[PDB]
C-alpha cells in the first residue's frame, strides 16, 4: 500500500517529554539516596535548631534517613491507606544537669526515631491517597519583585518613575518614599504609622547640609522638607537651629503631650512609652531576616534586584548604615530625570509557575514547624532525664498539614479518567487560581485574553469555553518548564542576515527584550535573507523593516498549537471557535467496543499512547510464554533454565475494573505465544485506541439530507442497522456493599442456610453466604443474604391476628437483605469476603 | 471555678466520671507506643482496667457534642440539618 | 384548537366574567354530587374512550347570567349543609 | 460495631437510547429522539442504506468548514485502497484531491443519485454521501428523569423534601409567581404557597379528596404563619388576630 505524502517541512527537533515536568522537580525535594543535602536537607534548616530556651535546653538537628515502609504494599489499596514511608532524624537535647550527647556516660542520645511519613512517586508521577490517586496541577502567578505602576489623582507630586513606590518583597516591609508637599512629609512604615520624614535621614547621619541644601536647587518642590528645618529669609546661621541643624538633642517644640527630638523620638509615636534601654525593638526586623531576601541566598530576588536598582548589600541591610533606603531613594530621582524603566502587568516574562516539586516544599515546611506548638507543651511536664526519646515530637501533628494538601486543595484535583487521552492533557493545563493576593477576581479586560506573547508558550485555541475563560489554559507541544519556572521555548538564532540551524532555548524573560522574526519567512541559504520588510513582533508589538534587528526565528510552526489540538485534521480550515468546542468535548469521550482509527490523521495520536503510558512496554527481550485474555507472562534469559528458578514477571493485565467516573479501562492482547518480544514491543492495546493510536470514535455513512421536518433543532434520526450491531456499547459499573453490624438485639451473620419462609433467597445464595457469578433478573432482589432478628424474638398477640388471615407463619428471624435501588439493574464482577483476616485490619 | 464548670459546662448535664474516664485511657495509650512502637490493641489493656471490650465501645458514643441544627448543609439557604428529619 | 370556547368570550362583553362563571360554579357541582344540576344531560362535554362518555367538565352551562344575586359567603355555606358528602367502603 | 465487609460490585451494559447526545471533533451537537426503520430508508443504486441520517440545517453561524476534505477524500482513499498525510496549517490541496477523486468508484463530484424509499421517484439535485468521523460523548446522570407526586415532610418547616428511593419535587420559584399574578388568577397563585407545600392539615385532606373522584375544598391557614405568631410573640409584642 503505497503513502504519498505532501508538506514535510523537516524539523530540527522532536515533541520533548509531555510528563518531564511533573518527573524531575519532585526528584529534587526527597532526596534520598543520590543527592546528599540540598532539597529536603532545606526543610530541616527552618525548624532546626528550634530553640524552646526556658533554661538549658537545646536541640539540634543532624541527618535525616529513609528505611523501610510501614507494611506491605498490596495491601493499602482495600482499606484507604496512603502509602508512604516514615523517616528517621537524629536528636541532641541536653538538660540543665549538663547532659548533652557527646559522651556515653550520663551522656544519653537516640538515632532512630520514626513519625512523620511522606508519600511517594511511582512510575508516571501520581501521588496515591485514601485509595483515589491524587494529581497537583501547577497554577501561574506574577513573580515577586520590583515593578513599577501607576496612581490615580495627585497631578502634582513625586515619586518613582510615575507616583507612588510599590515593591513587593514577600512579607517584611512594603517601604514607601512618596512625596507629599505643603508641610508633613508623607512617608509609611509598615502600614500607615505616619510621621515627619525630616527627622529619618538624621537618624541615618545626614546633616541639614545634604537633602534640602544639595537638592532643593534642581527642584522646588521640597515644600515637605522645608516644614521642620524652617529655612525663611537668609538670618544669623547660629543660634537659630532647629531639628533639621543640630542631631542629638534637636529642637524641643511640637503641639501635643510628648515632644520630637528625631532620634529618641522614633518610638515615642507608641503611647505610652518607654526608656532608650531598646535600640533594637523594630530595627532588628530590617536586617538579618527573611524580610529582605525573598528566596535562599536571593536565587529568585536577584533578576528583579541588580538589574533595577544598583548593585547589592548583603542578605538584608545592616546595622545603623542602611543601603536599601539609599538605593531607593537614587531611583526615584533617576528615572525623574530621564531615563526608561515601565514594567508591564500583563507580561508572561514577569509571570512564573510553581511545580510539583516546589509545591512539596512550602508546604512541608509548615506541616513541620507545627508540632514546635507540641514539643512545648510536653516539656513543662518532663521530669528529668525521661524527656529524651521521643516523649516530646509527634507523628499526628507533622503527619496533617501533609495529608490536608494531596487531597484537600486548590491544585488537587481527580484525574479525568474518561479518556487515556484526557489524563495527559488533564496535567498539561495552568490554572489562574491560586493565592488571594497574587490572584484576584477584579476586572481584567486586558488579563483574562490572549497576549502575543503566548504565541509558542501557551495555546490561545485549548481554554475551557464559560465565564472562567483566559483563565485556565494549556500547555503547547513545543512548551516546557525548567527547574525555575517560566516557560521555555525553542527558537534558532541568527546574526545578520546568516542563519544558524542550532535551536536556542529560551525564556520569556528575554522575549521581549529581543526580535522574534517569522517562520514562514523566506529563506535561501544559510547566509543571505531574501526580504527587505521581516515581518517580525516586539513584545505585544508587530514590528516592520530592518533585518539586522532581529536575533532569533521560529523554527517550528506547531509550537502554537498544543498536543490535543493537534490531531484534528485540517486546521486552517477550522474557526477558533469550533476548534475548542471540539477539544472540550473531545477529553469527554468514552472507551468502545467498536474503536477504529480514522482514515485521516497528523501522526500525533500515536505519541500521545505511548507517553501516557496507556500500553505495556517490555523492559527486556525473551519469548512469550502464556497469551490469555487476562494475564500475560514473559520468561526471561537470566538464570538457568529451571522450572522454579527464572527471572519470573507476571504482568497483571487489569480487566474490568472501576475507574474514577465510572468508565472502561481494558487491554486487548495482541501479541501472539512463541514470537520472541524486545524492548518497545506492545503487549497489549489500549481501552479506547487500536495499535496505539487515537481510536476514539468510529466511522458511518451519511445521506446528507433534511428529513420533513423531524430534523427540526439540532434533532437527529438514526438507523435501526445501527443498534442491531450494538456498536455503541458503554459499560457504566456501579458500587454495592453490605455492612454487618452489632446491634442490642444481636449480631448478625451472612450465611446460605436462612431460617426463611421462602425459597426465592436461596436459589441465589448457594455458595455458602455468598453468591455464584453472573445472571440475570430485575432490580428489587437480594444481593446478600441477611439474618437479623427483630423484636427480641418475641411476637405480639395483636399481631397474630393479621397474619391469621393470610396464612399463619410468623417466624422469630426475617430477610433483611439490601434490596436493589431503583433505576436500572446489572451483573456482578468480583466479590470479596473478609470473615476477621489475621491482617491488621481497622 | 473548677466546681461550676465541673458539672454544668455542655449545654446537656454530662457525669463526672465520664470525662474523667477519657483522659484516663489517654496517658497509656503513648506510653504503650513511646516504647514499643505498636498500638495498644484492645486485649492487654483489658486486664488493667474494669472494662471487657465490648461495652467499652459505646461508652465513647455518649461522649460527643453532639451535634446542632441551624448549620448549612449543601444549598445554604433555606437547607439545616432539622430540616431533613422526617417526622412520625 | 377547542370546543365552544372563543364563543364565551364573544357572547359577552368580559373575559374575567366568564372565568368565575365556570369555576365557583364548576368546583361546587363536584363538592355538592350532581343532583344540584338540573339542566339535561345535553349541554355535557364528550370524551372518547371504550366506546362511551364520562366525565363532565364544564362551559356549557353559561346561558342565563344575571347581574346580582347571592353575596359571597353562603356560596360554601349552605352547599355543605345541605349535603356533607364523604366516602365509605363494605 | 461491625464484624465483616461484603463488596458486590454492579457492571451495567448501557446499550444505545434516544436521550443521548452525540458530537465528534468539529462540533456537530446533535440528538437522537426517532429511530428510522428500514422499510421507509432510501438508498443508491447497489442498495445500501444510510448508516444514519444528518441534519443539513446549520452551517454559516459555525464558520467550520473543513470536514469536507474528510469525506470526499475519504470516498476515493476507499476506492483505490491509501492513507493521506497532512501535517498541520498545510497538507493536500484542492487541486491535489481533485485529481484524487478522479479515481476511485464513478463519481468525482461527490454528489450520486439519490432513489427515494417512499414515493420512488429520485431526488432532485443528487446529494454527498461519505464518511464522518462522529463520537458518542457520555449520558451525564444530571438529565435522568425525575418526577415526585408524594413524599416526606418536615416538622417546624413542613415541606416536600426528597429523600433516596423517593424523587424531589421542583421548588416554585418567585421568579414563576409575578408572572402569574400579571394574569391576574387567583385560586391557582393560593395553591402554590399552602396546600403544595407549607399547609399541612389542607395537605391530607385534599388526598382524600381526588380518590373517590370528588373535588378538594379551600385551604386553610399556613403553618409558616401560625408559627409566626409566636415567633413574634417572644419579642415582647403580642399579636392577635381577629375576624370582620
Amino acid at each position: 500500500r503505497i503513502r504519498k505524502d505532501f508538506g514535510k517541512r523537516p524539523q530540527v527537533l522532536d515533541v520533548p517529554y509531555l510528563l518531564s515536568i511533573q518527573l524531575d522537580s519532585f526528584q529534587k525535594f526527597i532526596e534520598q539516596d543520590p543527592e546528599g543535602q540540598y532539597g529536603l536537607e532545606a526543610a530541616f534548616r527552618s525548624v532546626f535548631p528550634i530553640q524552646s530556651y526556658s533554661g538549658n535546653s537545646e536541640l539540634q538537628y543532624v541527618s535525616y534517613r529513609l528505611g523501610e515502609p510501614v507494611f506491605d504494599v498490596q495491601e493499602c489499596q482495600i482499606r484507604g491507606v496512603t502509602y508512604s514511608a516514615p523517616l528517621r532524624v537524629k536528636l541532641r537535647l541536653v538538660i540543665y544537669e549538663r547532659e548533652a550527647p557527646e559522651g556515653t556516660v550520663k551522656d544519653i542520645k537516640e538515632q532512630e526515631v520514626y513519625m512523620g511519613e511522606i508519600p511517594l512517586m511511582t512510575d508516571n508521577g501520581t501521588f496515591v491517597i485514601n485509595g483515589t490517586e491524587r494529581v497537583i496541577v501547577s497554577q501561574l502567578h506574577r513573580s515577586p519583585g520590583v515593578f513599577f505602576d501607576s496612581d490615580k489623582g495627585k497631578t502634582h507630586s513625586s515619586g518613582k518613575v510615575l507616583y507612588n513606590a510599590r515593591i513587593i518583597p514577600y512579607r517584611g516591609s512594603w517601604l514607601d518614599f512618596e512625596f507629599d508637599p505643603k508641610d508633613n512629609l508623607f512617608v509609611r512604615i509598615d502600614r500607615r504609622r505616619k510621621l515627619p520624614a525630616t527627622i529619618i535621614l538624621r537618624a541615618l547621619n545626614y546633616t541639614t547640609e545634604q537633602i534640602l541644601d544639595l537638592f532643593f536647587e534642581k527642584v522646588d518642590l521640597l515644600a515637605k522638607l522645608s516644614q521642620s528645618g524652617h529655612k525663611r529669609i537668609e538670618t544669623l546661621f547660629t543660634n537659630d537651629l532647629d531639628h533639621g541643624p543640630y542631631i542629638s538633642e534637636t529642637l524641643r517644640v511640637d503641639p501635643t503631650n510628648d515632644r520630637l527630638s528625631a532620634l529618641v523620638e522614633i518610638y515615642r509615636m507608641m503611647r505610652p512609652g518607654e526608656p532608650p534601654t531598646r535600640e533594637a525593638a523594630e530595627s532588628l526586623f530590617e536586617n538579618l531576616f527573611f524580610s529582605e531576601d525573598r528566596y535562599d541566598l536571593s536565587a529568585v530576588g536577584r533578576m528583579k534586584f541588580n538589574r533595577s536598582l544598583l548593585r547589592e548589600e548583603i542578605e538584608g541591610s545592616g546595622i545603623l548604615s542602611k543601603d536599601d533606603i539609599i538605593d531607593v531613594m537614587k531611583k526615584l530621582i533617576d528615572i525623574r530625570n530621564g531615563k526608561g524603566e515601565v514594567d508591564d502587568i500583563d507580561h508572561l516574562g514577569n509571570r512564573r509557575i510553581r511545580s510539583v516539586g516546589e509545591m512539596a516544599e512550602n508546604q512541608f515546611r509548615v506541616g513541620l514547624v507545627r508540632v514546635e506548638r507540641a514539643v512545648k507543651e510536653r516539656l513543662s511536664l518532663g521530669d528529668l532525664d525521661t524527656l529524651m526519646p521521643q516523649d516530646m515530637i509527634n507523628a499526628k501533628p507533622i503527619s496533617a498539614a501533609v495529608k490536608e494538601f494531596f487531597g484537600s486543595s486548590q491544585l488537587s484535583q481527580f484525574m479525568d479518567q474518561n479518556n487515556p487521552l484526557s489524563e495527559i492533557t488533564h496535567k498539561r493545563r495552568i490554572s489562574a487560581l491560586g493565592p488571594g493576593g497574587l490572584t484576584r477576581e477584579r476586572a481584567g479586560f486586558e488579563v483574562r485574553d490572549v497576549h502575543p506573547t503566548h504565541y509558542g508558550r501557551v495555546c490561545p485555541i485549548e481554554t475551557p469555553e464559560g465565564p472562567n475563560i483566559g483563565l485556565i489554559n494549556s500547555l503547547s507541544v513545543y512548551a516546557q518548564t525548567n527547574e525555575y519556572g517560566f516557560l521555555e521555548t525553542p527558537y534558532r538564532k541568527v546574526t545578520d542576515g546568516v542563519v544558524t540551524d542550532e535551536i536556542h532555548y529560551l525564556s520569556a524573560i528575554e522575549e521581549g527584550n529581543y526580535v522574534i522574526a517569522q517562520a514562514n519567512s523566506n529563506l535561501d541559504e544559510e547566509g543571505h535573507f531574501v526580504e527587505d520588510l521581516v515581518t517580525c513582533r516586539s513584545k505585544g508589538e508587530s514590528s516592520l523593516f530592518s533585518r539586522d534587528q532581529v536575533d532569533y526565528m521560529d523554527v517550528s510552526t506547531q509550537q502554537v498549537v498544543s498536543v490535543g489540538a493537534s490531531l484534528i485534521p485540517f486546521l486552517e480550515h477550522d474557526d477558533a471557535n469550533r476548534a475548542l468546542m471540539g477539544a472540550n468535548m473531545q477529553r469527554q469521550a468514552v472507551p468502545t467496543l467498536r474503536a477504529d482509527k480514522p482514515l485521516v490523521g497528523t501522526g500525533m495520536e500515536r505519541a500521545v499512547a505511548v507517553d501516557s503510558g496507556v500500553t505495556a512496554v517490555a523492559k527486556r527481550g525473551g519469548v512469550v510464554q502464556y497469551v490469555d485474555a487476562s494475564r500475560i507472562v514473559i520468561k526471561v534469559n537470566e538464570d538457568e533454565m529451571y522450572p522454579g528458578e527464572a527471572g519470573i514477571d507476571i504482568y497483571n493485565l487489569t480487566k474490568y475494573t472501576r475507574s474514577n467516573q465510572n468508565t472502561c479501562i481494558n487491554q486487548m492482547p495482541c501479541v501472539s505465544l512463541g514470537e520472541p518480544v524486545e524492548r518497545g514491543d506492545v503487549l497489549a492495546d489500549g481501552p479506547s485506541t487500536d495499535l496505539g493510536e487515537l481510536a476514539l470514535g468510529q466511522n458511518m455513512r451519511v445521506a446528507f439530507m433534511p428529513w420533513n421536518g423531524y430534523n427540526f433543532e439540532d434533532s437527529i434520526l438514526v438507523s435501526e442497522r445501527v443498534v442491531q450491531e450494538d456498536r455503541f456499547t458503554t459499560i457504566h459499573i456501579q458500587e454495592l456493599a453490605c455492612v454487618s453490624r452489632d446491634t442490642k438485639l444481636g449480631p448478625e451473620e451472612i450465611t446460605a442456610d436462612i431460617p426463611n419462609v421462602g425459597e426465592a433467597a436461596l436459589s441465589k445464595l448457594d455458595e455458602s453466604g455468598i453468591v455464584y457469578i453472573g445472571a440475570e433478573v430485575t432490580g428489587g432482589d437480594i444481593l446478600v443474604g441477611k439474618v437479623t432478628p427483630k423484636g427480641e424474638t418475641q411476637l405480639t398477640p395483636e399481631e397474630k391476628l393479621l397474619r391469621a388471615i393470610f396464612g399463619e407463619k410468623a417466624s422469630d428471624v426475617k430477610d433483611s437483605s439490601l434490596r436493589v435501588p431503583n433505576g436500572v439493574s446489572g451483573t456482578v464482577i468480583d466479590v470479596q469476603v473478609f470473615t476477621r483476616d489475621g491482617v491488621e485490619k481497622d | 471555678i473548677t466546681r461550676s464548670i465541673a458539672d454544668q459546662a455542655r449545654t446537656i448535664r454530662i457525669p463526672v466520671h465520664m470525662i474523667e474516664t477519657i483522659n484516663k485511657l489517654n496517658r497509656i495509650s503513648r506510653q504503650m507506643l513511646q516504647e514499643m512502637g505498636r498500638e495498644p490493641t484492645p486485649e492487654e489493656l483489658a486486664e488493667r482496667m474494669l472494662m471487657p471490650e465490648d461495652k467499652i465501645r459505646k461508652v465513647l458514643k455518649i461522649a460527643k457534642e453532639p451535634i446542632s441544627m441551624e448549620t448549612p448543609i449543601g444549598d445554604d439557604e433555606d437547607s439545616h440539618l432539622g430540616d431533613f428529619i422526617e417526622d412520625t | 384548537a377547542r370546543v365552544t370556547v372563543q364563543d364565551a368570550v364573544e357572547k359577552i362583553g368580559n373575559r374575567f366574567d366568564l372565568v368565575l362563571v365556570a369555576a365557583r360554579r364548576a368546583r361546587q357541582m363536584q363538592v355538592g354530587g350532581k343532583d344540584p344540576l338540573v339542566p339535561e344531560e345535553n349541554d355535557k362535554t364528550t370524551v372518547i374512550a371504550l366506546r362511551e362518555i364520562e366525565e363532565g367538565l364544564i362551559n356549557n352551562q353559561i346561558l342565563d347570567v344575571r347581574e346580582r344575586q347571592e353575596q359571597q359567603e353562603q356560596e360554601a355555606a349552605e352547599l355543605q349543609a345541605v349535603t356533607a358528602i364523604a366516602e365509605g367502603r363494605r | 460495631g461491625v464484624l465483616k465487609i461484603v463488596k458486590v460490585y454492579l457492571a451495567v451494559k448501557r446499550r444505545i437510547q434516544p436521550g443521548d447526545k452525540m458530537a465528534g471533533r468539529h462540533g456537530n451537537k446533535g440528538v437522537i429522539s426517532k429511530i428510522n426503520p428500514i422499510e421507509d430508508m432510501p438508498y443508491d443504486e447497489n442498495g445500501t442504506p444510510v448508516d444514519i441520517v444528518l441534519n443539513p440545517l446549520g452551517v454559516p453561524s459555525r464558520m467550520n468548514i473543513g470536514q469536507i476534505l474528510e469525506t470526499h477524500l475519504g470516498m476515493a482513499a476507499k476506492g483505490i485502497g491509501m492513507p493521506i498525510a497532512t501535517p498541520v496549517f498545510d497538507g493536500a490541496k484542492e487541486a491535489e484531491i481533485k485529481e484524487l477523486l478522479k479515481l476511485g468508484d464513478l463519481p468525482t463530484s461527490g454528489q450520486i443519485r439519490l432513489y427515494d424509499g417512499r414515493t420512488g421517484e429520485q431526488f432532485e439535485r443528487p446529494v454527498t454521501v461519505g464518511y464522518m468521523y462522529m463520537l458518542k460523548l457520555n449520558h451525564l446522570v444530571d438529565d435522568k428523569m425525575h418526577a415526585r407526586s408524594t413524599g416526606s415532610y418536615s416538622l417546624v418547616t413542613q415541606q416536600p423534601l426528597g429523600g433516596k428511593a423517593q424523587f424531589g419535587g421542583q421548588r416554585f420559584g418567585e421568579m414563576e409567581v409575578w408572572a402569574l399574578e400579571a394574569y391576574g388568577a387567583a385560586y391557582t397563585l393560593q395553591e402554590m404557597l399552602t396546600v403544595k407545600s407549607d399547609d399541612v392539615n389542607g395537605r391530607t385532606k385534599m388526598y382524600k379528596n381526588i380518590v373517590d373522584g370528588n373535588h378538594q375544598m379551600e385551604p386553610g391557614m399556613p403553618e409558616s404563619f401560625n408559627v409566626l405568631l409566636k415567633e413574634i410573640r417572644s419579642l415582647g409584642i403580642n399579636i392577635e388576630l381577629e375576624d370582620e
